């Protein structure tokens, strides 16, 4: 709460970018701008975005500017992750300790629990962090913690 | 440059006035009035014809270029985008487009199988 | 690493899915999904929500509805993450519903066997399964509760290692209504007990005849006999307290056996209640000396006995009985002068011989039948009367100053009578393996009914709830010595308060000098004997005066509530009533014994001297002679089936199982256990199941992270304790730390699952601004053409380049 202008900014120049992609008209829908966060930083949950607005149907709810930025002052706050709580989830799944998951096993939980990742996602995101196996048909959590954590631009 | 400054044959006093064409063209076809040189504010001249006509070509881009802007949307250098997708991405895209602005766009843009092919769509646009 | 698990263990005491390969079901819906109590069922599993005012309006699976419920009846019960175990003590959420379940769960689920504390709760799965074989025995050395899953060998092999091991002496009360197998494992045992006696000579096996375990439920009988086997609400009622008190030598050696009773119903054979027929063998036996005399089958006449049912046929018992005699201490010498002592009494039945028109006095009358008794058992039909209807009280001085006595004079002796003449089967039956040598102590198995609550209560029923009642309290104690310890030998420690004694209150009732034991009992001596005298005076205070009990309040099953005062103990209150209870505690004492004494006879002499008073007398000696000899031991508790009425060895009956473990201890067990600090666990079995709870609260040692998990959850300090290897929590935390676990995973999962969907979007950012160039190109670019080919100065713009 109470943007600045280095932040503000960053801001309506990505509601911009996304107001075009959908038809430049001076608004962003709804739905699509929980994609608008993402970009913006913030990794707010569905619920999360669903409780401001973020509607199911694109197309059912068009947000202007002002209008929208305020749900975004306020995904900001929001459950944001870590990995202590990221690393315990794998690990109630680590019947071993070793800091392994099947990738099946892996693969079920992005997929199954929670907050469903598109089949589409998963895939994807394990292919560009790429999450090569190994052996015995399973994967290292950790690394994979630590590479989704480190944005897809690293150093 | 000047492959410009040329014409003047064919259309009609001195800087051709009126009816420059008209005696000009309908040796072929079925000609138009008074606004084919209504929208002539000028008058005449080779003065600001760079500026009243032309300049009007303003954000026309280089047939290198406007190919390359598709190129972006099929990057397995297909040479190709799936009509849908263009078709969806200018009716509902950027600056949208009409459904008339869109009827005439995809009259003569090649397609096959279901294939747009930018890579001609240019060329046959200039 | 490793454990264990499994293979084949294939009783199957197996694994349905050895559980976490393929489960089903985690979210679980804990605020949601547990069983409401109804009654065809008992409880059931549900849904829930109405958050009403009030009650609910939510259900089960399968069915349901739109029901009402209330808050007494809700209960909740165990994430999966308390499915099917063993302890059963080990268990949050320890209500009374939930309990079943995880046993219900056997028999569906094929095993019966569970822990509940130090109760060893087994089933009847009577079609008899490879349970009880040897790719089973051959193991628990000194294998615990935790080193074998369920099955009695631990009681057996355990309370076999607390002997040697430890020092002194075993003991162990088995209960479980008149079902399962009682007549075993304390049969099926033994044959256990024994296997690890002599396995720690005498080889030709000719010593092999009679068998050891199979061989003293022999007697059984002759004991059963008199013994038991067939009363009115139920059919086979050994009814007393035995204890095959089986003897344990010096060198960790059996040695011996042993056994004794306590509590035989002489009431039973004076008095009776019809269908309440009195003890099998009469009729198993009344052909070669069928008679030998008097009289001969059929109550019709015969008192004190005025008959079988079903698959009953009292045949065999007899001519299938004599001989297995012939193997110990006796040669037909007794067996055959002892049958016409039983007979002996039939005879009395034959009541009456009147009064006086008026005068106090009573009539010899008959006495055409005194003679045959008086010729039987011995003496003579004469020898006795006077000294029998008006004798002589011996500073010598012989006095002779009623008839109403006689009768009871009677409904006395047949019991005196009868009671002594069973310690005397025991006397011998025992004998033959009585090698009395000694070598110090020993285990013991007992018996004794179990706590019978129900549509009418009489001076009968109140002697077993003052048996049990006073029974279980040994084994509270015991289980105030076991936590009283523990938290000892777990550095924590909370002073408390001997449950064992909440139940005093009502022991110290009756037994109570001014309790009513004595207010009923010498109540009897007091020719003024109405009843009603009786009623009110035990009032006269108790009532408003006790804390314990009460008058009766109201109806509850089948007819009114033509009841009687309610009092109450654990398995909840009962309501007694007397009337014929005066004039039932009946029993007084004779004159020479009142004779019987020489007869030359001992068949019926040396069972009488090696006064006038009532049985609860004599029982509370016994009892305690019970007590007073269990309290300096070693317990063991082990409780039976009742699964279902018609005996479809298929499964359950809650109400009626219900209705047990609401005796046994087993409900009482939980509100014991319930009341301490259950859940137990070593603080490794906690930093992980629990270490989502404060993830980032911890440094990244075991006692030290279980701590910051705790304070870092604000958990209520009094909630939990921690002893020093393990943590103690109350009743059913464990549960919130799994509606929280569960639920602060579940935001774990998604936390991550939107940290990897920001992470495609903060991908897509410049390929997607990008896109807009070339597509703002596009658009601008189709327009700029298409915007030419119909200017004009354009349109016709070199129709032909000249
Ligand atoms: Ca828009």
């Amino acid at each position: 709460p109470k943007l600045s202008q280095d932040e503000i900014d960053d801001l309506k120049d990505v509601f911009e970018l996304f107001d075009f992609w959908d038809g430049r008209d001076g608004a962003v829908d709804a739905f699509k701008l929980g994609d608008v966060c993402r970009c913006l930083g913030i990794n707010p949950r569905n619920e999360d975005v669903f409780a401001v607005g973020g509607t199911h149907k694109m197309g059912e709810k068009s947000l202007p500017f002002e209008e929208f930025l305020p749900a975004y002052e306020g995904l900001m706050d929001c459950e944001q992750g870590t990995f202590a709580d990221y690393m315990e989830a794998f690990k109630t799944f680590d019947r071993e300790g070793q800091g392994f998951i099947s990738g099946a096993e892996l693969r079920h939980v992005l997929s199954g629990l929670g907050e469903r990742l598109s089949d589409e996602e998963v895939d994807e995101i394990i292919n560009l962090t790429d999450l090569q196996e190994d052996l015995e048909g399973n994967v290292k959590y950790e690394e994979f913690v630590k590479k989704v954590m480190a944005g897809p631009y690293p150093d | 440059m000047q492959e410009m400054k040329e014409a003047f044959t064919m259309i009609d006093d001195g800087f051709i006035d009126i009816n420059d064409l008209k005696e000009e063209f309908s040796s072929l076809g079925r000609t138009p009035l008074t606004a084919m040189l209504k929208e002539a504010p000028g008058p005449l001249n080779f003065t600001m014809f760079l500026s009243i006509f032309s300049d009007k070509l303003s954000g026309t881009d280089s047939e290198e270029t406007i190919r390359n802007a598709f190129g972006m949307f099929d990057e397995d250098a297909t040479k190709k985008l799936n009509i849908e997708y263009i078709k969806d991405l200018l009716e509902n895209m950027g600056d949208n487009f009409n459904k008339d602005e869109m009827r005439m766009t995809f009259k003569e843009a090649p397609v096959e199988g279901g294939k747009f092919d930018y890579v001609r769509f240019v060329a046959m646009i200039k | 690493m490793n454990i264990d698990f499994n293979d084949p263990d294939f009783q199957y005491l197996a694994v349905d899915r050895k559980k976490m390969m393929k489960e089903q079901t985690a979210p679980f819906d804990g605020k949601k999904n547990c069983w409401v109590p109804d009654p065809k069922e008992g409880f059931a599993s549900a849904e829930i929500q109405s958050s009403k005012g009030e009650e609910i309006t939510v259900k089960i699976v399968s069915d349901n509805s739109t029901r009402t419920v209330k808050k007494d009846d809700i209960q909740q019960m165990n994430p999966p993450k308390f499915e099917k175990l063993e302890d059963m003590a080990n268990m949050t959420y320890l209500n009374e519903a939930s309990v079943l379940n995880n046993l219900r769960g056997r028999y569906t689920a094929g095993l019966i066997y569970t822990y509940s504390g130090l109760f060893c709760i087994a089933v009847n799965p009577y079609r008899r399964l490879p349970i009880y074989t040897d790719s089973v025995i051959a193991k628990y050395r000194g294998k615990r509760k935790t080193e074998i899953p369920p099955h009695l060998f631990s009681v057996a092999d355990n309370a076999y290692q607390n002997m040697v091991t430890d020092r002194e002496n075993q003991s162990c009360l088995i209960t479980g209504e008149s079902g399962a197998g009682k007549t075993e494992n304390t049969k099926k045992v033994i044959m256990y007990l024994a296997k690890v006696a002599c396995a720690v000579e005498e080889e030709e096996a000719d010593q092999k005849k009679g068998s050891l375990e199979d061989q003293i439920i022999q007697a059984n009988p002759v004991l059963e006999a008199y013994g038991n086997a067939k009363t009115t609400r139920n059919n086979n009622s050994s009814r007393f307290g035995k204890f095959i008190r089986i003897h344990f030598g010096p060198t960790g050696k059996i040695a011996g056996a042993d056994i004794e009773t306590y509590l035989l119903e002489k009431s039973r054979v004076t008095y009776q209640q019809s269908a309440e027929r009195n003890y099998h063998i009469f009729y198993q036996i009344c052909p070669e000396l069928n008679e030998v005399m008097l009289i001969t089958p059929d109550s019709g006449l015969y008192s004190f006995i005025n008959l079988t049912v079903d698959n009953i046929d009292d045949v065999e018992e007899f001519k299938l009985c004599d001989e297995a005699f012939d193997i110990l201490g006796f040669t037909k010498e007794e067996k055959t002068s002892m049958f016409k002592c039983t007979a002996s009494i039939l005879h009395m039945g034959e009541m009456k011989f009147k009064q006086r028109p008026r005068e106090e006095q009573a009539e010899s009358d008959g006495t055409a039948e005194a003679e045959k008794v008086a010729f039987l058992c011995g003496i003579n039909a004469g020898d006795l009367l006077k000294a029998l209807l008006k004798p002589k009280v011996k500073g010598t001085e012989m006095v002779t100053k009623n008839l109403q006595q006689v009768i009871n004079s009677v409904g006395a002796l047949s019991k005196s009578l009868y009671d002594r003449m069973f310690n005397w089967l025991v006397k011998r039956v025992n004998r033959t393996l009585d090698t009395k040598a000694k070598r110090n102590y020993y285990i013991g198995v007992l018996d004794i009914a179990g706590f019978e609550i129900f549509d009418f209560n009489s001076f009968e029923q109140l002697c077993i709830n003052y048996t049990n009642e006073r029974l279980q309290q040994f084994f509270n104690h015991h289980m105030f010595v076991l936590e009283q310890e523990e938290y000892k030998k777990e550095g924590i420690q909370w002073e408390f308060i001997d449950f064992g004694m909440d139940l005093q209150m009502c022991i110290d009732l009756i037994e109570k000098p001014m309790g009513i034991l004595s207010i009923l009992e010498e109540e009897c001596m007091f020719p003024k004997a109405d009843d009603k005298s009786f009623q009110d005076y035990s009032y006269q205070n108790h009532i408003g005066k006790n804390r314990m009990f009460t008058k009766p309040g109201k109806p509850t099953r089948p007819n009114q509530g033509h009841a009687h005062f309610e009092l109450h103990h654990y398995a909840g209150n009962v309501p007694y009533s007397i009337a014929g209870w005066l004039d039932k505690n009946k029993d007084p004492i004779e004159n020479v014994v009142s004779l019987l004494a020489v007869s030359k006879e001992p068949l019926v002499a040396e069972l009488f001297r090696a006064a006038f008073q009532t049985i609860s007398a004599v029982h509370r000696e016994s009892l305690n002679k019970l007590m007073k000899n269990l309290y300096s031991t070693h317990p063991h508790f082990v409780r039976c089936i009742i699964p279902n009425e018609l005996k479809q060895p298929g499964l359950v009956d809650a109400e009626l199982v219900l209705h047990q473990l609401q005796c046994n201890g087993v409900l009482e067990g939980i509100r014991i256990c319930r009341k301490g600090f259950p859940s137990r666990l070593i603080y490794s079995e906690f930093k992980q199941r629990y270490s989502i709870l404060a993830p980032n609260a911890i440094p990244q040692d075991g006692k030290t992270v279980s701590e910051k998990i705790l304070t870092g959850l604000q958990m209520d300090p009094s909630e939990y304790r921690l002893g020093t290897t393990k943590v103690f929590f109350k009743a059913g935390v464990l549960g919130n730390l799994e509606e929280m676990r569960d639920e602060r995973l579940s935001k774990i999962i998604s936390m991550f699952q939107a940290h990897i969907r920001g992470y495609l979007i903060r991908k897509a950012y410049k390929k997607l601004q990008d896109q807009r160039i070339g597509l703002s190109v596009i658009q601008r670019n189709i327009r700029k053409w298409l915007v030419l080919r119909n200017w004009q100065w354009w349109k016709l713009y070199a129709k032909v380049k000249p």
